[PDB]
């Protein structure tokens, strides 16, 4: 358990995004959409959901676990549509 | 016979003198007055350009009351507010609940320097500005409560600065920052020149022009009345910057104009922009925000800072373009998280208002357009229950407000962020984070909402438990200001 | 959903429908919500630190200070309707004495005792303002702040009639020196350096408590007794018939201020100890009173009667609310 | 400290003294004072039962025109009187012709008692009553002045009562009769009990509500703040009446108060009646003309003439039959005759105003509604030259108003005839004639309208002729109040 | 059809937009457009006959009398701000000077002097008021009419204060007769007979511009020098203070009913044969107003001199209008 | 020519109409109806126009002329619907 600050691809706003040290960046990029997908922002059907570093730009792979990515707590990610 | 002013007025503010049983420190201790090295006789050049008499103060000041308050007694058994558009009365509730206490808290500010500044004719003016809001908050009292019977939104009128709800906490944390919490002369240019010269006055005119344009006279009136208050007070940080400029204290002045700004924009941004866009029916609505900001408030600024000897701010290009964006944030946000407010939010994005919303802002239905289609498909298609929240949004460490920008097809929402002794900040925008950084010790251990949350602080730690912590209860908690009126129009 | 209330919330449980004064005073400091951090800032800035040293931890305590109530029930519609009559009073005065030229009918002996005695009263009246807006920004209520709000503008009224008569009696004896020489009287002549002392000395006690002591029931008391009833019946006697109406007349602000203070120390003397800690903060400051009167009234003619007379008056004051 | 004022009024009123240099009778010519042959000592008996002195006065009236001036200065710019339904604006253009001229000649009624009344107390409330007047006078003219550049009917505000337009000449006789040309007692009889006791101090309370519920607030505060003058003068009869039936002289005070009554009641008929009945829209009416008589105004004068020992006037039973036809009659004529006056007469017989009509008035369209069917085929027939006049109406010579009456199935039109000194006058009903058969000196050689068209004293000697001679040209002549929108109902 | 103007009818050729004055005063009497029939009905009647005689018949002329202007502007409204002010100021005095038992301070020979010179002045005013308000009712003018209207309220102020005073008065001294007195003293003493037979006369005089003469232009100057003047300077020099103050505040009111009246001479003086109409009235008057001052002053302390200044004050209103 | 005062049977007013002194009753009682059939009262044909005295009751021939009729000035003249 550990919190996160969403910045979804074509919100509006920034979100406190609670997440589990154990997940995937897929499975933070999912938890994440549920907070935008279908209330701001369009379905991309076409294109995935990929993790960067706010501060900097670093991209995760999908795979990556949030244990092994060197958060902090709070950190501010982009949860950006991709191919 | 009765002598002329001019002739005596003078002897009203020779009132200095050399201490001598306890020390001039002892007397003005500088984290009060803060006098910044500078005499007590350069003080004394301080010359406030407009003057007034104790006899000329409480004559024409019981004129204004016995006005406004017989106004409002010949209009009250009409019931206007029973029949007023419902943006309009939330522009109210919004109003008195933002601002009567802290109107209120503004007289304090003003003993601040009646006591404490060394210029004897700022501690007189403060003495009036001290009773101007003694009156501003009285009556921003007196008045809502005409509605207490109406809905209990009204008891926030009184209620809301005494509450953790998360609006109030920004509007705290703005007044705290700009005049309870300053040095006399810091509260001059803070409050005085900054604020209320700076924004308020501009915007009470315009609030009374819409409240006459939504047919609340009641309203209009009292309004109109607090304006004529204004500019008495609100002149006494024009002396206080030229005595610090003359002195070797330009950027000292500079630097605290600069916090002063910003934090007023910021506050503006929500509690002004949104109104103006959205809450003011289409056919009342004379100039947009952006609009307003040009021509009532931005000019004059530079007018300002030219004479007094100052610069334009470093963000001022930057808030410049902010007025195409930051209030339509706020706007969607309070509508979006509106059962955590005390009014009821309009949504104003019916198809007439977006095409006004596309005149007044080229690409809003490209950007803006984008989150509130969404939001719109959803009501149309019976899925409401999208359209309010399940988290709390990323709060700024310093305007405690949410963090939201450009969506859509032109996405740009930044945070500014910042890593200070082992703690993580989250800012709003550059200017935000710069405010903390030029001053960390004043702001380190505050805790916004978000922070209150994540500590364990809000019990039980889930939304329910976050609206009773903001003490808000189903019947003055937020909804959709037309009952989802504007709907129909899409089906 | 909650059900709109007859009143304010902070008021439902009254029985009497809650007055205008009641609506627009009563529970506005919010800076008492949160004792440990008073500000929506960071809890070590120093007004932070201020507010809980002068404020919270004062020795004289109460469970409710927002139970207070002006006896006077002031409110700012109703001081402009009260001060605006007398305002229309003392000008009235001065307008109509001098259209009859009573400054030219004093004698250079009384204008003499004007110069030392009267016009200096700018700058201890100034001090009083200061005094009581000191109280205004740290009393622990808002009712509380409310009596010192409006004192603070009493004293400001007195200060804006001796400016003016300053300006009368320099037209009227150029050669006297009127309103270019107080601040060297105030500052150096024996008459004053007692109560020059007394005033910037209680201007440097911060804790609220000590604050309303030293400016209200002791320093005003004094203050009042020799400028306002002495040097008013001084004046009467010697054919100066403006003054002493215009004091008498200020003295209906002082009679106001001290109903609200004994208002409060009623209030105190509710929960035990209270009486003490102002006993003590009385007897710290009466000493200080006794010299300034000494040192103003022993100057006046008749002085010795006149320093017994205010020094029992004054302490009288006190005596009354126990 | 102050006195209670019980303790000295007395002092203000012991005025009274016995004549040395010159006689009590040249002190007091009889024809100015009407003592009656009731002695000086007898006349000091008079007890005003609402007592006020300068000080006092001098205060609640600047508080009075502080509220209402301000409620106007605020209301201005807003410019109700643009957007008002013209059956109310018609309702204040006739007010304000009728009456500010009439209210300003008021205080010379009241400086006739203020000088020549023998009872000290009539002298001193009749100054204040002086003072109402010029008050009533000012006001009255000061708030219609707003609207000069709207159109020249609201210049009538000045011009009325100094033109012989027919409804102004109407006025004059009323006026002039019971208040500008008796003798001080009859004056506090006739105006004080009978006029402004009896009618208008109701009358003003029903016209206050009326304008809010029009939403006209200036106008409502206006007339609600005169209307808390009218006692404190209009109380002045009640005592008269008191010492005049206590002497030998019930008989006079009677008579006196019987051709106030009905002379005021013609009045009324004309003025409040059809406004009332029809120009007010119908979901404004809250009761009927008759209703408002009923309730309002017969039961307060029963009441009163039972406690000073009076009877009810002989005409009693006749007036309130009137009740159900006289403003009917006064409304048809106005309107039918509506180039001859300075408003616009709402014609009021919608379908939805005549079951109103027919409820509040049983047997109306059968009646009265005749007419209006004939009027309205031939609006209906693009025939509206049907629907103005070619000749004049006889007028009483009397009450100066038409002599109209029931029509229709139940006609029932009468004129009151009577052959005097080789003249043969007109009266509208049987009070009317008998008026003029008291006291016949009083009235013989005057002339009404028709008289003077008769004689040769209007030239030419047409229709256009005496639109001239009243000074009306097209610009303030009336016309229908909506511009014919409700034929429209018919096709 | 006729357009609106901006502002009324009768005031539409001016080139000033008409001031709140002009709106509200001018041209409202409705008698004087049908002199052979003022009033709406029968040309016989006493009354009719009373307004040709003494309104239209005067010998005093002008072509115009609209056109007269109160040259101080009075309306209703700024009327009562005035005299609320005024009043505040008086009322202040009462309160502030009773608390200070001042009543108390007079020496038995100035109440007693009070007793036959003061109180007595409740008749003699309200004989002024029945005076204005006669000229209000018969002057040819709304304008003039106006001006006499607010001079009768003074007149009943002045009236009103001495009523207050003499309760006062009766408190204080009981034994004095005060308030049960004052008719056998306007009555009977010689001192006030010079007066009674004056104003008793002027009282009749019907003429609307002979009632300005007798009244506004010789009785009140003498009533004002005598009872204001000369027994106020009395006052003030005998420990009266509040009398000495009274007696300059109704002063006020004197002044402006003089600034009107002289401004009614002027417009007059526009006509020829209009300055000898006056003149005359004035001889036929002014010998009553000297023996009015004459037995009045002369019971006065120091009489003789009393009356000389009174005498001359008085000449010198009317020296100054021509 | 001569005035008089006509009260129209079922109308509300009585108004003045000129008449001549050599007209008939039937044709004062045409000069009046010009004044009220069709602006206020409903034609009748069926009827007949008579002219009765207002004050006494006094019912007018057809054909009487209103020399002889003995009127005064102004007199008021009812207006009858008969047959
Ligand atoms: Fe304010
Ligand atoms: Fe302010
Ligand atoms: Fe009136
Ligand atoms: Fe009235
Ligand atoms: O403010
Ligand atoms: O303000
Ligand atoms: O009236
Ligand atoms: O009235």
């Amino acid at each position: 358990t550990f919190p996160i600050m969403s910045n979804f691809e074509r919100d509006f706003v920034i979100q406190l995004v609670p997440v589990d040290t154990e997940d995937t960046m897929d499975q933070v990029a999912e938890k994440c959409a549920y907070h935008s997908i279908n209330r701001r922002v369009h379905p991309q059907p076409e294109k995935i959901l990929r993790v960067r570093r706010h501060e900097d730009g670093t991209l995760f792979p999908r795979g990556m676990i949030v244990s092994d990515a060197g958060l902090r707590p709070t950190e501010t990610l982009d949860i950006i549509f991709m191919d | 016979s009765m002598l002329k002013r001019e002739d005596w007025y003078d002897l009203t503010r020779t009132t200095n003198w050399t201490p001598k049983y306890v020390t001039e420190n002892e007397l003005f201790p500088e984290e009060m007055s803060g006098a910044r090295g500078i005499s007590m006789e350069a003080w004394e050049k301080y010359d406030e350009p407009y003057k007034i008499t104790y006899p000329e103060y409480v004559s024409i000041q019981r004129e204004k009351d016995s006005g406004a308050y017989s106004i409002k007694a010949a209009l009250e058994r009409d019931g206007f507010v029973d029949r007023a558009d419902p943006g309009w009365v939330s522009t109210m509730q919004l109003h008195f609940g933002a601002i009567a206490l802290e109107e209120y808290a503004a007289s304090t500010a003003e003993a601040r320097m009646a006591r404490f500044a060394k210029a004897p004719g700022n501690r007189n003016m403060a003495t009036f500005g001290m009773m101007d809001e003694n009156r501003h908050g009285q009556i921003q009292l007196y008045f809502p409560y005409a509605n207490v019977k109406r809905s209990r939104k009204w008891d926030w009128a009184h209620k809301a600065i005494h509450t953790n709800e998360w609006a109030a906490i920004a509007a705290r944390s703005f007044f705290d920052d700009m005049m309870m919490t300053r040095d006399s002369v810091a509260v001059s240019i803070m409050l005085t020149f900054a604020f209320e010269t700076g924004f308020s006055n501009m915007q009470f005119l315009g609030l009374a022009a819409d409240a006459a344009e939504a047919g609340d006279h009641t309203f209009a009136s009292l309004i109109s009345s607090i304006q004529t208050d204004e500019s008495r007070h609100a002149q006494q940080g024009g002396p206080s910057l030229k005595i610090l400029v003359e002195n070797g204290k330009k950027d000292e002045a500079q630097q605290m104009v600069d916090v002063a700004i910003w934090r007023s924009w910021k506050l503006f941004s929500v509690l002004t922009g949104p109104e103006m866009d959205y809450y003011t029916p289409l056919e009342s609505r004379n100039q947009s925000f952006k609009e307003f900001m040009l021509e009532w408030i931005v000019a004059q600024f530079e007018r300002q800072l030219l004479d007094l000897g100052l610069d334009k701010p470093w963000y001022w290009d930057q808030f410049m373009q902010d007025l195409d964006e930051t209030h339509h944030g706020m706007h969607l946000g309070v509508w979006y998280w509106r059962p955590t407010v005390w009014w009821d939010p309009a949504a104003g994005v019916s198809p007439e208002e977006r095409e006004w919303l596309e005149e007044k802002y080229p690409g809003w239905n490209d950007t803006w357009g984008q989150c509130w289609d969404v939001i719109t498909d959803n009501l149309v298609n019976g899925k409401p229950e999208l359209t309010v929240p399940e988290t709390l949004p990323t709060i700024c460490n310093m305007c405690n407000l949410p963090i939201a920008h450009t969506p859509g097809n032109k996405w740009n929402v930044k945070d500014y962020q910042l890593e200070y002794e082992g703690r993580l900040y989250h800012f709003g925008s550059e200017a935000d984070r710069w405010c903390f950084q030029i001053d960390p010790e004043r702001y380190k251990n505050h805790t916004n909402l978000v922070d209150r949350f994540l500590k364990g602080e809000i019990q039980p730690a889930d939304l329910a438990g976050a609206l009773m912590y903001m003490s808000l209860e189903p019947g003055v908690m937020g909804d959709d200001a037309h009952d989802y009126e504007w709907v129909k129009a899409y089906q | 959903a909650l059900k709109p209330l007859k009143t304010w919330s902070h008021l439902a449980g009254n029985r009497r429908r809650p007055s205008e004064y009641e609506v627009v005073s009563t529970n506005l400091h919010y800076f008492t919500d949160n004792p440990e951090r008073p500000w929506e800032l960071d809890s070590n800035l120093p007004m932070q630190t201020w507010y809980k040293k002068y404020c919270f931890d004062s020795p004289l305590k109460h469970d409710d200070w927002n139970a207070f109530r002006d006896p006077d029930q002031l409110v700012y519609r109703t001081y402009n309707l009260l001060q605006d009559g007398q305002e229309s009073y003392v000008q009235g005065l001065f307008d109509q004495l001098n259209d009859r030229g009573h400054d030219q009918m004093l004698t250079r002996e009384w204008v003499e005792t004007l110069a030392r005695f009267y016009t200096p009263a700018r700058y201890l009246f100034h001090a009083l303002q200061m005094g009581s807006v000191y109280i205004h920004q740290i009393a622990p209520a808002s009712t509380i702040t409310n009596c010192a709000t409006y004192e603070t503008a009493d004293h400001l009224r007195w200060l804006t009639h001796t400016a003016y008569r300053t300006r009368e009696l320099a037209n009227c004896y150029p050669d006297v020196g009127f309103g270019k020489r107080e601040r060297d009287v105030w500052e150096n002549d024996p008459a004053w350096q007692g109560f020059r002392e007394l005033i910037e000395k209680a201007l440097i006690a911060w804790d609220w408590g000590e604050a309303f002591t030293a400016i209200n029931l002791v320093t005003k008391p004094a203050v009042e007794e020799a400028l306002l009833q002495q040097l008013g019946s001084l004046a009467q006697s010697e054919g100066d018939t403006l003054l002493g109406l215009l004091a008498q007349a200020q003295k209906r602000d002082a009679e106001r201020h001290r109903r609200w203070s004994s208002a409060l120390v009623k209030m105190a003397l509710e929960k035990e100890g209270n009486r003490e800690v102002l006993q003590k903060w009385v007897a710290k400051w009466e000493p200080l009173a006794d010299k300034a009167i000494e040192a103003y009234c022993s100057a006046l003619p008749d002085g010795e009667n006149a320093i017994v007379e205010a020094k029992s008056a004054s302490r009288y004051v006190r005596q009354m609310m126990g």
